[PDB]
C-alpha cells in the first residue's frame, strides 16, 4: 500500500493467480464459492484499486507498458464477469 | 429425546376465521431450540473431527476381529442415524473411501456366494450387522442415490445365492439370508416421491446440485 | 438489584405499549390498502421475538422458588 508500482505489480500476480483458479474450477459447489460475496466484493476491490491507480499512472508510463496494463484490466472485468455469471448460473 | 405426542387433526374446519396464524411460530421457536442445541452441540462437536474420526471407524470396521467388527459397524449405524445434522457428511465420506462398494463387494462375495449354506452363525452377525448399516444408508435421500450410484440391485442380483430354490432342512437359513435384501430393496423404493413443492421464489442464488430424484 | 428490577419493568412496560399503539395503527392501513433484504422482516422478526421474551419473561417469573410477589 505505500508505493503505485509495488501495488500495480502484487495485484496483477493476484489476478493471475485467480486465472489459475478459473482453470481449475469444476464443480456446483466450488462456482459457489467464486460466487460468495468475500471473493466477489475483494475482486471489484482490487480491480477499482488498480483501475485508480492506472489512471493515476497514465500521464508518466510509457505507451506499451500502459497497453500492458490496459490489457490486464479486460481480463479484470472478465474475471469479475466471470464470479458474477458463476453467481447467477444459481437461479437457473 | 423421546417422541413428541402425536398432533390430532380436527379434520372439519373448513370456514373462513382469520386470526390464529401469526401466533403459531412462536413457541415452536422454543422447543426446536431446546431440542436443537443437544443436537447441535454432538452435531458441532463431531464436524471438527469427522475427517479423523469416519476415517478411523471406517478403517476399524474392516480391520477389526469379528466381534468388535460388530461394534465398529453399528457405531457407524448410530453416527448415520445423526449425520443429517452434520449434512450427511459421513455418508459422503464414505463413498470419498469407496467404503460402500468395498462393503457391498464383501458382503455378496463372502454371504451371498455359492457356499451360503456353509456360513459360520459367529459371522452371519457380521453379515447382519454389515446388511443393517445399508439398511440405515437407504433410510436417506442421498444414500438412495450412493446405493444406486454403487449398482447395490445389480449387484446383490448377479450373486450366486439368488438363483437358489431353498428346501426345508435349511429353508430358515435361506430366509435369514433372504429378508436383509428384500428390506434393502424395499428401502430404495422409499424416497422417490418428494418432487411436488417447486414454488419458483428465484430471488435467494443459492447452487447445491443435490440430485432431487 | 431492586432498582434494576423496576428499571427492567419500567422498560418492558413502555415497549409494550409503544407496540401496542404501532400494532393498532398497522391493523388500520393492513384492511385499507388491500381492495383496489427486504428490511419488513426486521420489524416482523423484533414484533414476534419481543412478544416471545415477554411470555418467557412471564413464565420464567410464574412457573420452592418463592413467586417474586411473595419475596
Amino acid at each position: 500500500k505505500e508505493e503505485d508500482e509495488s501495488l500495480i505489480y502484487i495485484t496483477s500476480v493476484y489476478f493471475y493467480l485467480v486465472e489459475s483458479l478459473i482453470n481449475t474450477i469444476q464443480t456446483a459447489t466450488e462456482r459457489r464459492l467464486f460466487s460468495s460475496k468475500q471473493i466477489l466484493q475483494s475482486l471489484e476491490n482490487r480491480e477499482s484499486t488498480f483501475k485508480s491507480i492506472f489512471n493515476r499512472q497514465r500521464s508518466s508510463l510509457n505507451q506499451e507498458t500502459i497497453k500492458k496494463l490496459e490489457q490486464l484490466l479486460i481480463k479484470f472485468e472478465k474475471i469479475i464477469s466471470i464470479s458474477k455469471s458463476f453467481k447467477d448460473f444459481r437461479g437457473y | 429425546t423421546t417422541p413428541t405426542t402425536p398432533s390430532l387433526s380436527p379434520l372439519s374446519t373448513s370456514i373462513n376465521n382469520v386470526v390464529e396464524m401469526n401466533n403459531k411460530s412462536k413457541n415452536k421457536n422454543n422447543q426446536d431450540k431446546e431440542q436443537g442445541y443437544g443436537n447441535l452441540n454432538i452435531g458441532l462437536i463431531i464436524s471438527k473431527i469427522e475427517d479423523k474420526f469416519i476415517r478411523i471407524l471406517s478403517s476399524d470396521c474392516n480391520s477389526f476381529s469379528r466381534g468388535w467388527r460388530i461394534t465398529a459397524i453399528s457405531c457407524m449405524q448410530s453416527i448415520l442415524s445423526i449425520d443429517n445434522l452434520c449434512g450427511h457428511r459421513s455418508l459422503m465420506f464414505l463413498q470419498n473411501k469407496g467404503f460402500i462398494i468395498n462393503m457391498i463387494n464383501d458382503t455378496c462375495s463372502k454371504y451371498l456366494s455359492d457356499n451360503w449354506e456353509n456360513i459360520d452363525p459367529k459371522d452371519l452377525h457380521v453379515y447382519k450387522s454389515q446388511m443393517s448399516l445399508l439398511l440405515k444408508i437407504s433410510q436417506q435421500m442421498d444414500g438412495v442415490h450412493l446405493l444406486m450410484n454403487n449398482n447395490v440391485i445389480g449387484s446383490f442380483v448377479k450373486s450366486p445365492f439368488l438363483n437358489y430354490i431353498p428346501t426345508d432342512k435349511i429353508f430358515g437359513k435361506f430366509i435369514e439370508i433372504l429378508l436383509p435384501i428384500l428390506q434393502l430393496f424395499a428401502s430404495l423404493c422409499c424416497y422417490c416421491n418428494n418432487t411436488s413443492k417447486n414454488n419458483g421464489n428465484i430471488n435467494n442464488n443459492n447452487n447445491v446440485g443435490g440430485t432431487v430424484l | 438489584s431492586l432498582k434494576f428490577s423496576k428499571s427492567i419493568l419500567s422498560t418492558i412496560y413502555l415497549s409494550i405499549v409503544l407496540k401496542r399503539s404501532n400494532k393498532i395503527n398497522n391493523n388500520n392501513q393492513n384492511n385499507d390498502n388491500n381492495n383496489e433484504i427486504n428490511d419488513n422482516n426486521i420489524e416482523n422478526y423484533e414484533n414476534e421475538y419481543s412478544n416471545n421474551l415477554v411470555e418467557q419473561f412471564l413464565t420464567t417469573f410464574f412457573i420452592d422458588y418463592n413467586n417474586l410477589f411473595i419475596v
